[PDB]
């Protein structure tokens, strides 16, 4: 429960603001009763604790409280199991996440999307939507390389024109790739002549024979 | 002349009018080198569809009349059929023009600033108003009719002048258009 | 006194035209033993412009020959340049003779009027020249010919610039007696 | 006309013919039935003639529907450009991972020139392309042909840029712009191909078209910035000369349309331009006294300025009543072109040789001359008798007044005034 809560605090985990509110309901029930959140409304202990920084800035007003009511009389272990299963339901698990801004197709703008990667597949999730925008498996990868600022994501020949990811920590992601591509290894079972010069020379010829022709015409 | 001078009782006087216009538009099609009208691609497509509708309903009307044998309705129907016949024929010619231009190596042209057919028709309309004006005692009705007709034609030609002025090249040319 | 009156009030059109008439009066008055040479210098610049006009033209034609020599799709290479060069080729000789009469028969004002007309006519194809030029720019398969035509077109655009300038010099230098 | 177009239409020609001969035979049957309403073989051949009519009707319809005028070629471009994308991505790989290598025989600047040329063409024709997507497909397919056959060489330019350029993040960015270009290209391909110049296509098509059009726009001018700013980085660039000439020729052609904006508005525009160019050029002189390197940005901004000047001068030129003033302003702005040509020329020459004093002598005399051309355009717009040029000048004056008064009020706050 608490480690998934911590991943929530990271913002790595794909959680909707609404989904964050239901997790906040679970947390308010495991930490207090339904009436406490009814007693007082401010609750950074409801906001700061339950939510990541963007969500506390979102100042979740009373959808969180309604999620509390929905949890209501569920025991601490009841909401704990609910939270755990709800967190497992997302494809978030076994998966690494990295906040990145990526060149959006059509024109030079950078899209806010999350780098969700598991040991065997690579997803693609918008940070403001928390659903996967595009998906791949490890198998699909046929090449890779990371700049200090980005990384190359070979989606194989099937995908037309992969998109690279602009990443500060891209080299760390590439060492992950080394660790990632480890699973595929585990699966396996035991001059005087220049191009410019020659083009120049062909031009020279073309010209000289043209010269001979011109002289003859003369 | 055929119509209001020779009686409709033969009816097939419109048949031969159609035969005439048939051969006319036939040659017209035969050399597609020019467009009949601005009326464009999708427009002529439409024209084709409703024209074909006209043909189908003619297919109905003339056939049922001939079964009856009642000549007048038969003749009116087949004459309208001929009208639609004309219609699609120029439609097809002009679609030919447009999309023959559409060939990748086909070299289009602007075909200039004149729309001589419309102007000339206006010219003859003006001439006809003048001709009506030539005879001393003429009914006021035709006078008023021609007056309004030439008014609208003159206005349209004024629009033509303005359009050319906008679109042409020589500043003095558009000046003379204005004057 | 024109200056003083302008000092009285700046933008009064009366003052502006007074200065105008003053200026050309100074001109005309200078044009007692002069405007022989003043018109002559007007010219001198003019035929300068004409000379490099034709030079750029020779550039264009050479570029046209290499250009047509190039493409495997030599037939139907979609060139505006072929008609472009044909037009300027037919456009050169009159300008040539205008220059020739200007130098050979300078005093005869009508000859320079003729050269003025040759200039202003010669202008029109410039934009289309550069248009076909830039369009062709990618088309080539020999980037050497690309530079050929490229620097050619720069010549052209510069030219047409000074050409129009010379034209304005003529028009200010105009003498309205051409009839 | 093109022959094979006539050939491909010969089907439609045939079907129209069949219209006509079917009408013929059917109408002799109509004559024969007008003789007698009930003639069995005659009725049979009337039905057969009618059937031929209907058949070739549907055949004309088939030919027109399967005609799809010019659709083929947009997708040809689609695939060509997708291949372009793929190789661009190999470039991105070989750069981000640092394996790509230049063709060192060629030099970068000309490559940029080719970029410029192609994108200029594209930029120019997209709006006519859009209008074709409004009305006509013939020229539509023609234009798309041109733009595709320009894209591929521009792709060649992109690959040169990648393999040659030095600044790794920055060359990567250049190719990002290339990618944007291609994306816009495919998008317009779609928009038009479904659009087909048909007024009958719903406004969804319309929308798609216009926002795509913009997308291509922003792509194009961002490219413009990139290339000309490389030129500024480039020590010597005659490319701006070509821009000036473009200004000149378009100036020459003039706008065939009718005035829209208020002449006084144009006048405001020119005065802003002129004051800008003057302050910029004198500041350029000062920097020439200091150092060359900065003229590049200076030169290119000047170029832009002249372009806007001419651009808005044309509708200004058509926006008055006294065309004589318009052609006078025309004279003025041409001479501006000549002067700025000299300016950038000598600026780059200096950028080659910052040591020479003869260069800077040329610089200052050019600066003088062009200053007088600025004065010329000043007097021209003043001769633009409309409004009151004094109005804008006094607005500037009062603005300075409030600047003074803000200084005074801070004095009071500090109490320095006493």
């Amino acid at each position: 429960y608490v480690q998934a809560r911590d991943d929530i605090l990271n913002g790595s985990h794909p959680v909707s603001f609404d989904k964050a509110c239901e997790f906040a309901g679970f947390q308010c029930q495991i930490q207090f009763g339904p009436h406490n959140e009814q007693k007082h409304k401010a609750g950074f202990l409801d906001l700061k604790d339950f939510l990541p920084k963007e969500y506390v800035k979102q100042k979740g007003e009373r959808k969180i409280f309604q999620a509390h009511k929905n949890c209501g009389q569920m025991s601490e272990i009841e909401a704990k199991v609910r939270y755990v299963k709800l967190a497992r339901s997302l494809k978030t698990y076994g998966v690494s996440f990295f906040l990145v801004k990526e060149k959006m197709k059509g024109k030079n703008k950078l899209v806010p999307r999350l780098l969700g990667i598991t040991k065997e597949c690579v997803m693609r999730v918008d940070e403001k939507t928390k659903e996967v925008i595009q998906e791949w498996s490890l198998t699909n990868i046929k090449r890779w390389a990371a700049s200090p600022k980005s990384f190359t994501l070979d989606f194989g020949d099937y995908q037309d024109g992969y998109y690279s990811v602009q990443t500060t920590e891209g080299e760390q992601i590439a060492q992950l790739i080394a660790g990632y591509i480890d699973i595929i290894l585990k699966k396996k079972k035991s001059p005087p002549l220049t191009s410019a010069q020659q083009a120049l020379t062909g031009t020279i010829n073309s010209s000289m024979q043209a010269v001979q022709a011109a002289q003859a015409t003369l | 002349l055929i119509t209001m001078c020779t009686q409709q009782a033969p009816g097939q006087k419109e048949c031969d009018n159609a035969l005439r216009q048939l051969e006319t538009v036939r040659e017209l099609l035969e050399n597609p080198v020019q467009p009949i009208n601005d009326m464009s691609y999708f427009g002529c497509l439409d024209s084709v569809m409703e024209n074909s509708k006209v043909l189908g309903e003619a297919m109905t009307g003339i056939s049922q009349n001939a079964k009856n044998g009642n000549l007048p309705e038969f003749g009116d129907a087949i004459a309208t059929a001929s009208k639609a016949l004309c219609g699609f024929t120029e439609a097809a010619a002009q679609a030919a023009y447009l999309v023959g231009v559409s060939d990748p190596n086909s070299q289009a042209g602007q075909q200039g600033l004149v729309e001589p057919t419309q102007f000339a028709r206006a010219n003859q309309a003006i001439q006809m108003a003048c001709q009506s004006l030539g005879e001393p005692g003429c009914t006021q009705a035709q006078v008023l009719s021609a007056a309004t007709i030439v008014a609208k034609h003159t206005s349209a030609l004024c629009n033509s002048c303005r359009l050319a002025s906008a679109r042409t090249a020589n500043p003095t040319a558009k000046r003379q258009f204005v004057q | 006194e024109a200056a003083k009156g302008a000092a009285a009030h700046p933008d009064s059109e009366e003052q502006q035209q007074r200065l105008r008439e003053a200026a050309e009066g100074l001109r005309m008055a200078t044009n007692a033993a002069a405007q022989n040479a003043i018109k002559k210098k007007l010219v001198q610049r003019l035929e300068h412009a004409a000379k490099q006009a034709a030079a750029s033209a020779t550039q264009t034609i050479a570029a046209a020959q290499h250009a047509a020599s190039a493409p495997k799709a030599s037939a139907g290479p979609q060139p505006l340049l072929v008609q472009s060069c044909k037009a300027v080729a037919e456009q050169i000789p009159l300008l040539v003779q205008g220059v020739r009469g200007s130098q050979a028969q300078p005093d005869s004002p009508s000859a320079q009027l003729a050269l003025i007309a040759a200039s202003q006519s010669f202008l029109q194809p410039g934009g289309k020249m550069v248009a076909a030029a830039k369009a062709s720019v990618p088309t080539i398969q020999d980037q050497a010919s690309a530079m050929q035509l490229s620097q050619c077109a720069k010549n052209l655009g510069t030219a047409l610039a000074e050409l129009r300038t010379a034209a304005q010099k003529a028009q200010e230098a105009c003498g309205p007696l051409e009839m | 006309i093109s022959p094979e177009g006539r050939a491909a239409m010969e089907p439609i020609v045939i079907s129209a013919k069949t219209m006509l001969e079917s009408a013929g035979g059917l109408i002799q049957t109509a004559r024969a039935l007008a003789v007698n309403p009930r003639d069995p073989p005659r009725w049979s051949v009337l039905a057969g003639h009618s059937r031929t009519v209907s058949d070739s009707i549907k055949k004309l319809i088939t030919s027109m529907r399967d005609k799809a005028p010019g659709q083929l070629e947009c997708e040809t471009a689609i695939a060509a450009l997708n291949s372009c994308l793929r190789d661009l991505d190999q470039a991105s790989l070989a750069a981000v991972s640092q394996q790509l290598a230049p063709r060192e025989g060629i030099s970068q600047e000309a490559l940029h020139t080719q970029m410029l040329t192609a994108v200029q063409e594209i930029s120019h024709l997209i709006e006519p392309l859009a209008s074709a997507a409004r009305a006509e497909a013939s020229q539509l397919g023609h234009k798309v042909s041109q733009m595709a056959q320009y894209f591929e060489p521009l792709t060649l330019a992109a690959v040169g840029a990648a393999s040659k350029t030095l600044s790794h993040p920055q060359q990567m960015a250049l190719l990002d712009q290339t990618k944007t270009l291609a994306e816009s290209a495919l998008q317009l391909l779609y928009t038009a191909k479904e659009a087909g110049g048909n007024p009958k296509q719903a406004a969804h098509t319309q929308e798609a078209l216009e926002e795509a059009v913009q997308m291509m726009t922003e792509a194009v001018e961002d490219l413009t910035t990139t290339l000309n700013e490389a030129a500024s980085a480039a020590g010597v660039v005659g490319g701006m000369v070509d821009s000036i000439t473009q200004a000149i020729n378009q100036l020459d052609e003039g706008p065939m349309g009718d005035p829209e904006g208020s002449f006084v508005d144009y006048q405001t525009t020119m005065v802003r331009t002129a004051k800008a160019i003057a302050v910029t050029v004198q500041e350029m002189v000062t920097k020439s006294n200091t150092s060359p390197e900065e003229l590049g940005p200076l030169a290119n901004q000047l170029t832009s300025d002249y372009g806007r000047l001419a651009s808005q001068a044309k509708p200004a030129a058509v926006a008055a009543e006294n065309e004589e003033i318009g052609a006078h302003i025309k004279h003025r702005v041409q001479e501006l072109g000549h002067g700025c040509s000299a300016l950038v020329t000598k600026a780059g020459a200096l950028q080659c040789s910052p040591s020479d004093v003869y260069t800077k002598k040329e610089l200052i005399e050019c600066a003088r001359r062009v200053s007088e051309k600025v004065s010329h355009v000043l007097a021209a717009l003043q001769a633009g008798n409309r409004g009151t040029q004094a109005c804008i000048t006094a607005a500037s004056a009062v603005s300075g007044i409030i600047a003074d008064l803000d200084t005074t009020i801070m004095f009071a706050t500090a109490g320095t005034l006493n």
